RNA sequence: ACAGAG
DNA sequence: TCCAGCTCCACTTAA
DNA sequence: TTAAGTGGAGCTGGATGCTCTGT
């Protein structure tokens, strides 16, 4: 498709594929997974995290 | 055979004229450049030539530090040599007051006999050379660099250039054979000359042990 | 190299919620044999 | 002890 | 699932 | 004849990747 850039305003020279396409969210996300250790709990036997 | 056993004959005496050369024993121009066709003259094919006693060498003597210290070289016959042939080859050296000898065995040499070379005494050492070893002067073999033997004066200062002891030198056993070569002992020095992939040289040092 | 004495462990080596530790068990069975054996000579 | 993720 | 040391046992030399 | 030094064959004990993320 003949597509127009959004900043400037003016077209853009290659054509962009325009379509869509399935897409499926996974499991994976960032606010799981986000850790952070200062000091905190030890081990009983090895005085280490 | 015959042109086969022959060629052997010679190639193998042509290596120990150059080991002879390289320990520094008198070796003449004429016996290193020994050609196949002319070595057919003293001694011809084999129902003329004789192995055990006509090859036998002991014109070496040690032109640099004494022509009294000479050595043999020997070309036993049977394959596995026992005691009774290096007890005759020790009287012999004995009968002579020579201290050093070479023993060109063919195939291999029976354990007891080997034995007795470590303890027959230190002051007549004899060093077993297979044949098979022989037919290749692995000195001019490409892999193996230039090995140059130090004598005590220059190792006297490596061991002053790094200020090192001997022990933290690298090792070189006894049992190597550009070490048996050589006839190297326990406490010599070897300096190495390594070729690099340009037109220059890099040395290093190794210590017998 | 013949122990006829062996040494036990300090208590923190071996923590007491594992409940016990595995040496404290084995140590367990070595006194209760050595108690089998001196009966048994009687 | 099993499944995942890179 | 693949690989170095250790030990047992036949196999010539040598007296 | 046998004492002995050294070959060849079987037994034994060692090793096999790095982490978080949950039940």
């Amino acid at each position: 498709d003949y597509v127009t850039s959004g900043i400037t305003g003016e077209p853009l020279e290659a054509y962009i594929y325009f379509g869509p396409v399935y897409y499926q969210k996974l499991k994976h996300m960032v606010l799981d997974k986000m850790h952070a250790r200062a000091r905190g709990p030890r081990a009983v036997l090895t005085r280490q995290p | 055979d015959d042109e086969e056993e022959t060629y052997r004959l010679w190639k193998i005496r042509k290596t120990i004229m150059q080991l002879c050369h390289d320990r520094g024993y008198l070796v003449t121009q004429d016996e290193l450049d020994q050609t196949l066709e002319e070595f057919k003259a003293q001694s011809g094919d084999k129902p003329s030539e004789g192995r055990p006693r006509r090859t036998d060498l002991t014109v070496l003597v040690a032109h640099n530090d004494d022509p009294t210290d000479q050595m043999f070289v020997f070309f036993p016959e049977e394959p596995k040599v026992g005691i009774k042939t290096i007890k005759v080859y020790c009287q012999r050296m004995q009968e002579e007051n020579i201290t050093r000898a070479l023993i060109v065995v063919q195939q291999g040499m029976t354990p007891s006999a080997k034995q007795s070379l470590v303890d027959m005494a230190p002051k007549y050492i004899l060093e077993q050379f297979l044949q098979q070893e022989l037919l290749i002067n692995i000195t001019e073999h490409e892999l193996v660099p230039e090995h140059v033997v130090m004598t005590k004066e220059e190792v006297t200062e490596l061991l002053a250039r790094y200020k090192l002891r001997e022990n933290q030198l690298p090792r070189i056993q006894a049992g190597d054979p550009v070490a048996r070569y050589f006839g190297i002992k326990r406490g010599q020095v070897v300096k190495i000359i390594r070729p690099s992939e340009t037109a220059g040289r890099y040395i290093t040092y190794r210590l017998v042990q | 190299l013949i122990l006829t004495r062996l040494l036990v462990p300090p208590l923190c080596i071996r923590p007491s919620v594992v409940n016990e530790d595995d040496l404290t068990m084995k140590l367990t069975e070595i006194i209760f044999l050595n108690d089998v054996i001196k009966k048994h000579r009687i």
